[PDB]
């Protein structure tokens, strides 16, 4: 990523790496994608939130509200300007469709 | 008058929509030569009174019905036994009906016959048009009940040959006679034995319908706390979605049939669930989907202390909560109870996906600091809008941190102020707060947190910022004022 | 009724929000507008105009 | 704003008062200025406090007693009023003169 | 436009009495 | 005249209580049979849909 | 003065963690369950007060119940406990009903002793 | 008929008292209350209510006596095996079972074509063709006999079922 | 006792002025009437709410296409057809006719404009029946329905008129109780024999301005708003009068209010006016209106506007020296 | 082609089987449709090849393969039943 | 089952009204406590001096009423007799030292040490010598100031409560000049037994007064009523201490006999004499019993400090469940 | 399923028998999960589902 980013290293696969890199990419870097642990605290404050921190929401019913997806016609993207937006920087650029539906 | 019921017809206005093809396809030429008569003179009707005074012998029960009643006992006893007839006094008249509905035949009056095709369709089509909604209703019931199952079982070739039948012209009788296709397919009644069955499924769902929806609607509405519908749905053999739709439809006709407009709640209260899921607005060729999971996130199988937090939230969660369990009891007046379930009532239950007893957060107000221009500037932030400011920054604006960020009892709240168009400053209720956060469409309709077990698993156990913190809070007049404080020692009074 | 839902109270099932009554309020409700009258500099407004 | 207009009905119009959630604005009312006050010939504003809303705690008797205490002060400055207009058109328009002297 | 079911009606032309014996009484 | 021939082209009456999908699958109802249709669509979109 | 513990990471996972629309409902709860709590008074006060707010109490609530009452001896209050552990079809534990006949007992009420070492 | 400022308002027009609406609504006023109507609650933690002697005693309590005293009279939905058959293929036969208003409607078009009466009765007919065909290879049970099979009857085996109970064909063949 | 509900309210023309009452009424209703429509034409009725449904109400609605439901839903009524000859098929003259058939407590309220004696009798016969009316003649184009700026002439009982304010201020600004029983209608007659007047009496102005040479239209309505005398009918029709002389083979436009509105209005009042025996002809100016109205509208220009009768002046004069 | 063609037309589906209702009002759908998406166009021939029993229009297509290759053969019936397959100009046994 | 608006109706009566709702079932009587003690002094305030006779006689005089028009002694326009600045306009100056302890309370966030009041208390005091003779040392005055520190944490047992209000108590009982009180302890018990009704109230017990005369403070029998007295352990002020005794028994009845929250008001105000006090124990107690949602809303707009003091009551309610400082 | 054929390794990508003989030679190939499971000596399922006990059936026997 260079200078301001914070990615550290790809993706997926990498070259070889050693030591401390190996360790760290392998298993101590964020992984902020994971969906049964968020990124691991310091070690005194790990145990005692040990227990909250699995899963991502207890319910496992949920009944989703909101609109509807459409399958036919299909868009593609979805700009508009908007006035009272204050969510529009994130609600631009490409992102990926797939979802539980 | 007042009763206008079948013997006296309501006056009924003209151009009005005629109920059979033939009758939208008269010449007005014609519908002005029709001449306005009662119903009996009509010949089928006629025919039809001599049909029914049996029905008023069965009931006005007079001297001279009783004769006509001896007069039919000694026709009737034609019958070789007799006994039969004896003992079937009290209804030889539906026998006697029986058998009057099946010599009946269409021909020429000044003939020998009663009425005529022509006649009968016409007595059809005015009988029709004198129908309200509720008879072209029950005429609708009826239909369904007594001739989808024959018109069902009968073959096309039947039915025109009925029609065929009906018509009762002798010639083209003798043309589909002659016709070979048709006289060989009619014979079919071991076939035709199946419309018994058929009538039976479909009557003994009406019978469900009409006459086990007033039991279950009493039961319902005097003790829903005791009969709710999931019990009501289980000790009745019946669905869970069957007895809530006959809930809702024995009201809403009810409603109907009376012309008091229908309450809209019923169907939100019975449906909460369903109303959220299933009831979006759509647009035209659009073909919109569903979706079956709220989020994506790993099943609670993969582990065993997903299983067990699943399993506990499942106990500690209701299976069906009604408008009369304990997540409600905050609609403590009955305008409460209205306006909730009424109308907004996806806004309220949109509000917050968890269930709690509150639907939203109290207002509160904030000091104006003191303006030092005074009067002169006194007229200023009273404006025609109101204006919301929301915080961010550093520690404030994380999705991943927006329960605890607008939370009331955290010391670092995100500090929303709205000014309102008369200068009032107040702090911002929960949905303008959540407004400020990503959207998140989901509610839990049936766990209920104060039924959480306590006390056999769930036993939870246990610088100077603190200080420095009430510090701050402490009220700060006594720097303009060992050596402690003590009431004043009064002078005047000495 | 209108619709072919007996059952539902708006066919189109709109927001509830669509339906939220939209209050209004006047700047003369706040303040208003008091006009100064000419003095002896500017008797008329072609003497303020010219002066302007 | 009605939805059935296409060019309202676009994902793109700006007759609205939101966004993400519906299509244009059903009836909804404004308020515009009238600045002719001055157009006419005797303009005058009479300060007097509200008296058709009643208090929340007040009693039948001194609501009517403030709508009285206002009927004072219309009928004084209505008096003035009509001794204005009369020296502006210069007729008589204190035809009655019946209530003053009470 | 929706439509009024007048076929409903044209099925009542029909000598149902002659099958049903009384079919447009009330059931037995 | 206008609103005369302005007429409802957009929107269409609502879902029903317990109504099914454009594809005929539904919840607690039809159970198997419902497919999944998030791989039809299209892998990204230049902005994010409403769902 | 204040509740025993309230905030975060102190209460189970599968409720939502802390919930702030509920601390009214902790703090009743651990009341409830305070195992140093020594007044029957107290106890049945906090009963009655969590029947009115509806928080579900399991058996432990009425064995701690129990447990209050055997020092003086407030056998007519177990009872009522019992009475009313039936009356909900509550099925009570061994040491609470131990703790019921040890009341029964230092009271001398044989007769009661008697009749509840036949229900269980 | 007065609001807090004493003028006059619009009060709506009474309902009709015969009307099954009014009847309800004075039901639930005049009827017994709803904590009167058991004492006690039911043996296991559960409220009285479930076995129909206690729906009966409340009903009766209520002031109105059930056409459905025991659990047998009531009918099962899950039973009948030609009508769900029928309704999952080509739709609800019972239309207007559950219309209001003369809507919900869920009948044929009244344009003759390929969604009409003649194909839906053809399709319908081929269904019940198929539940004979069932009942021929006898998987199931063979059906009573009816008025319309009855109305054909040779017409002559008429006069052996009237003369006969006569309720199946087997009983007309043992006859 | 009765049961809480929401009054029933129906309005039974919608034809140019009726739809617009009927918009009104849904938009304000917060869900407090169950709104009725009626109409002879069923398509209209699901029109007129469709597109009010979409547009967004506040209230349900039911359509209706004959008068026996009309008459046992609703509990007040509004009528606002075309002409006279409808009012009275739809009050007294059909077979299931509101006023005939009407409910003990019912209320029927008429913004069509009809004679006073045809109010007389619906009045009259309303009362016999036990139910009230009111004859309410109103007076605004649809434009001023939609701003919500109407007059009413309201006749009837003052309780019932009371009780009704509420539903008249939601497309009725300007409401007065003329009286009982025709007031209404003699109000709204003399106001139509005065607009005739007035409307003649501008076109004559304006032909006067052009004659004489002046083309300044606009500044001759200021002068006239700012002097001693002007008609709000001369500031309506003061443009179009100018545009129609100006060029005059230019044909009139179309309005809804025309020379046969205000001939069958007038024809009312020639009908109310007393002195028959001695031929009751003491209105000079008010019979020069009638006569130019009278030529413009058989010179078939009679579906225009009021404005047409710059064409007809001399038209009229023809017909008059004719007599 | 849209992109859910694949999901609309799957067979079996309820769209799939709507879409062989409304191509033929009385085809027995247990047996009268089609496995493939191709739009062979001899529907007319179908018609014309095909009294009221269901029609099937990929009948030149279909292959029943015949049971009952033997067992007890009746010289008084035949060996053939009644209401059985019909078949194509061109298949054989 | 909305109502034509012939008039301009408004859609809310009171700022609070609609958020009194978003209560839970015990923080609305939590907040219940103070705002029912904030209307009871507000009604009371015109006739504070006013005696028994003098009341009936304002109510005798004031004679014209219409349907629901008001009675007038809730909010009596008589003229008052002592003129007054401030706050004193409106509340008795025992509920003006009540209120900065409510305020000090709700920026504290839950229990705190008695020295954050102190100088609040002393300064209303200096300001008002007059007034700080006339009530200091009462025990009228001083349990209508401390029937607050319940709704800290509206459940703590007796002893948890008595122990946290020994520190209030014993500042508001010290003598201004160290000479002498009557008796201290008695003081202290009779507010205790007091305490303990208003803290089985607002616990939503069964009979609150019943089982806080059961666990009252010993040889406190007075205060209860009669009825209830057969079971009570055995053992500087302008006002006797008997005579505080016995007013507090009064209202304490009515408090108990009370139908509703107006009602107990009108009633206990008809009794005239320390009307402020009386009316303000028996809105705290009722306010306590049945919750803030039952308060009149016209009277709570009426209150001139409700839109400060209801603030400062949510404040008190929302965080008296999770004290920061622990 | 999903399946992809490149063909223009062929001397005659055009004709029309590749694909089909693709196709099916694929599906020859292709092996199901109840074999699978039965050649290794384990249930079906296991090698599918996300069921956590199943975490033990890929450990050896102790």
């Amino acid at each position: 990523g260079g200078p301001g980013s914070p990615v550290r290293g790809p993706g997926y696969y990498a070259p070889p790496m050693e030591g401390e890199h190996q360790r760290g990419y392998t298993a101590e870097w964020r992984d902020l994608r994971n969906p049964m642990r968020p990124p691991e605290f310091p070690t005194p404050w790990e145990r005692k939130y040990r227990q909250y921190a699995r899963g991502q929401h207890p319910s496992y019913d949920m009944v989703y509200a909101g609109p509807m997806p459409e399958i036919f016609p299909m868009r593609r993207d979805f700009r508009k300007p908007t006035r009272w937006d204050f969510h529009d920087i994130e609600k631009q650029g490409k992102y990926r469709t797939s979802g539980p539906y | 008058a007042p009763q206008w019921d079948l013997w006296q017809s309501r006056p009924r206005s003209e151009d009005m929509d005629e109920a059979l093809q033939p009758f939208m396809d008269m010449p007005k030429s014609l519908k002005d030569r029709r001449y306005d008569i009662p119903w009996w003179a009509n010949p089928f009707g006629a025919w039809y009174l001599q049909n029914i005074l049996s029905l008023e012998l069965l009931k006005l029960k007079s001297k001279t019905n009783a004769e006509k009643i001896a007069t039919y006992r000694s026709y009737m006893r034609s019958l070789a036994s007799g006994k039969d007839n004896t003992m079937s006094d009290d209804d030889v008249i539906r026998n006697i009906i029986k058998e009057r509905w099946k010599t009946l035949e269409f021909g020429d009056r000044n003939a020998g016959y009663p009425c005529t095709f022509g006649d009968y369709i016409q007595f059809l089509n005015e009988w029709f048009k004198s129908l309200d909604e509720e008879g072209m209703q029950r005429l609708r019931e009826h239909f369904d009940r007594r001739i989808r199952p024959l018109l069902a079982v009968m073959s096309p070739v039947d039915i025109l040959w009925l029609e065929a039948l009906t018509q009762n012209s002798p010639h083209n009788k003798e043309q589909l006679q002659r016709k070979i296709a048709f006289q060989t397919s009619l014979g079919t009644p071991e076939f035709f034995d199946m419309s018994k069955r058929l009538r039976y499924e479909i009557n003994e769902d009406y019978k469900v319908r009409d006459e086990l929806g007033p039991e279950l609607f009493a039961l319902w509405s005097k003790a829903p706390e005791r009969w709710p519908p999931e019990r009501l749905s289980k000790m009745y053999g019946l669905d869970f979605t069957l007895v809530r739709k006959i809930l809702v439809w024995h009201h809403f006709k009810a409603c109907y049939d009376a012309c008091v407009e229908p309450d809209w709640s019923l169907p939100k209260r019975l449906f909460a669930l369903e109303w959220i899921r299933d009831v979006r607005a759509r647009k035209h060729g659009l073909f919109y989907g569903k979706m079956r999971f709220a989020e994506q996130k790993i099943t609670f199988y993969s582990d065993r202390f997903l299983f067990r937090d699943l399993v506990n939230r499942r106990e500690a969660s209701y299976a069906n909560v009604w408008e009369m369990d304990d997540p409600y009891r905050f609609l403590q007046t009955e305008q409460d109870y209205e306006d909730y379930w009424g109308d907004n009532y996806d806004v309220y239950r949109r509000m917050f996906p968890e269930m709690i007893g509150r639907t939203g957060e109290p207002v509160q107000q904030y000091g104006q600091m003191p303006i030092w221009a005074g009067p002169h500037r006194q007229h200023a932030n009273k404006s025609e809008h109101n204006w919301m400011f929301a915080e961010i920054g550093v520690n404030v604006g994380h999705e991943a941190l927006k329960k605890l960020e607008l939370d009331p009892t955290n010391e670092k709240r995100r500090r929303f102020v709205i000014r309102q168009p008369d200068g009032t400053l107040r702090s911002a209720k929960m949905s303008e707060m959540r407004a400020w956060y990503w959207k998140e469409e989901w509610a839990d309709f049936r766990f209920w947190a104060p039924q959480m077990e306590w006390g056999i698993e769930n036993t939870p156990s246990q610088a100077d910022f603190r200080k420095q913190r009430r510090i701050q809070s402490r009220p700060v007049k006594w720097f303009y004022e060992e050596r402690e404080v003590r009431w004043p020692d009064v002078i005047n009074a000495a | 009724t209108y619709g072919p839902h007996k059952s539902y109270k708006y066919t189109y099932m709109p927001d509830p929000r669509k339906l939220a009554p939209i209050e209004t309020t006047q700047r003369s409700e706040i303040v208003p507008q008091s006009i100064r009258p000419p003095t002896s500099y500017v008797p008329n407004h072609e003497t303020f105009l010219e002066r302007a | 704003w009605s939805p059935r207009d296409p060019s309202i009905f676009h994902e793109t119009s700006t007759r609205k008062f939101q966004d993400h959630l519906y299509e244009g604005e059903p009836l909804f009312m404004q308020l515009r200025q009238c600045p002719w006050r001055t157009q006419a010939k005797v303009s005058e504003r009479w300060e007097m406090d509200e008296v058709a809303i009643r208090y929340p705690v007040e009693r039948h008797s001194a609501h009517e007693l403030r709508f009285v205490q206002a009927r004072e002060q219309l009928l004084q400055r209505s008096f003035d009023l009509l001794t204005k207009l009369e020296k502006h058109y210069g007729e008589r328009l204190l035809l009655d003169r019946a209530l003053l002297e009470e | 436009e929706a439509e009024k079911h007048h076929d409903l009606h044209m099925f009542y032309t029909l000598a149902w009495w002659k099958l049903g014996e009384g079919i447009f009484g009330v059931d037995e | 005249k206008v609103d005369s021939f302005h007429a409802n082209t957009q929107y269409q009456h609502a879902w029903p209580l317990l109504s099914h999908d454009d594809l005929g699958n539904s919840d607690q109802s039809n159970n198997t049979k419902n497919i999944m249709y998030s791989m039809y669509m299209p892998k990204r979109n230049k902005g994010t849909a409403p769902w | 003065m204040h509740p025993r513990l309230s905030g975060q990471g102190v209460f189970p996972r599968y409720g939502g963690g802390w919930m702030h629309q509920f601390g009214h409902v902790y703090a009743l709860q651990q009341e409830l369950l305070n195992a140093e709590a020594n007044n029957w008074f107290r106890a049945m006060e906090l009963w009655h007060t969590a029947r009115h707010e509806g928080v579900a109490m399991n058996v432990s609530h009425y064995t701690n119940i129990l447990r209050q009452c055997v020092p003086p001896t407030a056998w007519e209050a177990s009872l009522m406990v019992l009475k009313q552990m039936r009356r909900e079809n509550i099925r009570p534990d061994v040491v609470g009903v131990g703790c019921a006949l040890a009341a029964c007992a230092d009271a001398n009420r044989s007769e009661e002793v008697e009749k509840v070492f036949s229900c269980f | 008929d007065v609001d807090a400022e004493g003028n006059s308002i619009l009060e709506p027009l009474a309902v009709s008292p015969t009307s099954t609406l009014a009847w309800w609504e004075k039901w639930k006023r005049e009827t017994v209350s709803k904590h009167e109507l058991f004492t006690e609650e039911g043996a296991d933690g559960t409220p009285k209510g479930e076995t129909f002697e206690e729906k009966n005693e409340a009903l009766r309590m209520m002031g109105i006596t059930s056409s459905f005293q025991t659990k047998d009279l009531v009918p099962q939905p899950d039973r009948q095996k030609l009508l769900p058959l029928i309704r999952r293929e080509e739709g609800e036969i019972a239309g207007s079972l559950w219309a209001m208003d003369g809507g919900e409607l869920s009948y044929p078009k009244d344009g003759g074509g390929p969604q009409g009466w003649g194909v839906r009765l053809w399709r319908e007919r081929q269904l019940v063709k198929r539940e004979y065909q069932k009942v021929l290879d006898g998987y199931r049970p063979v059906p009573q006999l009816s008025t319309l099979g009855n109305s054909v009857r040779t017409a002559g085996d008429q006069l052996d079922i009237e003369r006969s109970g006569a309720q199946t064909p087997g009983e007309l063949s043992d006859y | 006792s009765a049961i809480k509900r929401s009054l029933n309210v129906g309005v039974v023309g919608m034809g140019n002025m009726g739809v617009p009452i009927a918009r009104n009424l849904g938009f304000k209703a917060r869900s407090a009437m169950y709104l009725q429509i009626h109409s002879r034409a069923l398509s209209k009725a699901k029109r007129v709410c469709d597109d009010l449904s979409v547009d967004g109400a506040t209230c349900a609605m039911r359509i209706h296409d004959r008068y026996s439901t009309m008459t046992k839903w609703c509990d007040v009524i509004v009528l606002a057809l075309a002409d006279v000859k409808a009012s009275r098929h739809a009050l007294l003259e059909d077979n299931e006719s509101l006023i005939m058939n009407a409910r003990k407590g019912q209320i029927i309220v008429d913004h069509t404009t009809v004679d006073a004696e045809t109010s007389r009798e619906c009045a009259h016969e309303a009362a016999r029946r036990g139910a009230y009316f009111l004859d309410a003649p109103m007076s605004g184009s649809p434009r001023a329905c939609f701003n919500g700026q109407l007059l009413l002439m309201v006749g009837g009982d003052a309780e019932t008129f009371q009780k009704m304010l509420p539903i008249f201020h939601m497309y009725a600004d300007n409401v007065f109780h003329m009286g009982e029983s025709g007031s209404g209608t003699a109000a709204k007659m003399i106001s139509q024999a005065l607009v005739a007047s007035h409307n003649a009496a501008a076109a004559e102005a304006l032909s006067m301005a052009h004659a004489l040479g002046i083309e300044d239209q606009s500044k001759l309505v200021q002068v006239l708003d700012a002097s001693w005398g002007s008609s709000t009918m001369l500031r309506r029709n003061a443009p179009l009068l100018q545009d129609l002389i100006r060029n005059p083979d230019k044909t009139p436009p179309t309005s809804a209010v025309s020379v046969d509105r205000l001939l069958s209005d007038l024809a009312h009042l020639d009908a109310s006016l007393p002195k028959r025996g001695g031929e009751d002809e003491p209105f000079p100016v008010f019979d020069a209106a009638l006569r130019s109205l009278a030529a413009a509208s058989d010179a078939g220009m009679g579906d225009r506007d009021l404005a047409s009768v710059v064409h007809y002046i001399e038209a009229g004069e023809a017909e008059l020296r004719n007599r | 082609v849209p992109r859910i063609y694949y999901a609309w037309m799957r067979p079996g589906s309820f769209t799939r089987r709507r879409f062989e209702k409304m191509r033929n009002p009385f085809v027995d759908l247990e047996t009268g449709t089609s496995l493939y998406f191709r739009d062979t166009r001899d529907s007319a021939e179908a018609i014309a090849h095909a009294m009221d029993n269901a029609i099937d229009l990929y009948n030149e297509y279909r292959i029943v393969p015949d049971l009952y290759p033997e067992g007890f053969q009746w010289k008084h019936k035949l060996n053939t039943e009644y209401n059985q397959w019909r078949s194509n100009t061109w298949l054989t046994p | 089952v909305a109502k034509l608006q012939h008039n301009p109706a408004p859609t809310t009566l009171n700022f609070y009204e609609k958020s009194f709702q978003q209560l839970s079932d015990v923080q609305q009587r939590q907040t219940g406590l103070l705002i029912g003690a904030a209307v009871g002094d507000a009604a009371a305030r015109a006739l504070d001096g006013y005696t028994a006779e003098e009341v009936a006689a304002v109510a005798a005089e004031s004679g014209s009423l219409q349907d629901e028009d008001e009675d007038p002694v809730v909010f009596a326009s008589v003229t008052p007799r002592e003129h007054k600045s401030g706050l004193l306009r409106h509340h008795s100056y025992t509920f003006y030292l009540f209120s900065q302890l409510l305020r000090v309370m709700a920026t504290s966030r839950g229990d705190f040490p008695v020295q954050y009041v102190k100088n609040e208390w002393v300064a209303t005091a200096r300001a008002h010598p007059d007034c700080f003779v006339r009530e200091h040392a009462s025990l009228l005055h001083v349990l209508c100031i401390t029937m607050q520190l319940p709704v800290i944490y509206p459940w703590a047992d007796d002893s948890t409560l008595r122990e946290y209000a020994s520190d209030f108590l014993e500042f508001l009982t010290e003598t201004p000049a160290e000479r002498a009180v009557a008796s201290r302890e008695d003081v202290y018990a009779y507010t205790n037994s007091v305490l303990g009704v208003a803290l089985r109230c607002l616990q939503s017990n069964p009979d609150p007064y019943r089982n806080a005369a059961f666990m009252a403070a010993p040889g406190t029998a007075h205060v209860f009523p009669d009825d209830l007295a057969l079971y009570c352990p055995p053992a500087f002020p302008a006002r006797l201490l008997e005579s505080d005794v016995r007013v507090v028994r009064e209202c304490l009845v009515v408090a108990r006999g009370a139908a509703s929250f107006a009602e107990g008001i009108k009633a206990a105000i008809h009794l005239g004499g320390p009307v402020c006090q009386r009316s303000l124990i028996v809105g705290a107690l009722l306010g306590a019993r049945m919750g803030v949602r039952r308060i009149p809303i016209s009277w709570l707009s009426a209150t001139y400090d409700h839109v400060p003091l209801v603030t400062l009551a949510l404040q008190v309610a929302q965080w008296s469940w999770n004290p920061p400082h622990h | 399923a999903g399946c992809r054929i490149n063909l223009k390794a062929t001397n005659n990508p055009k004709s029309p028998t590749h694909t089909v003989e693709g196709v099916f030679e694929a599906v020859k190939a292709l092996r199901s999960v109840s074999e699978i499971a039965a050649s290794r000596g384990k249930v079906p399922h296991s090698l599918i589902y996300n069921i956590y006990p199943y975490l033990e059936e890929i450990r050896r026997r102790k």
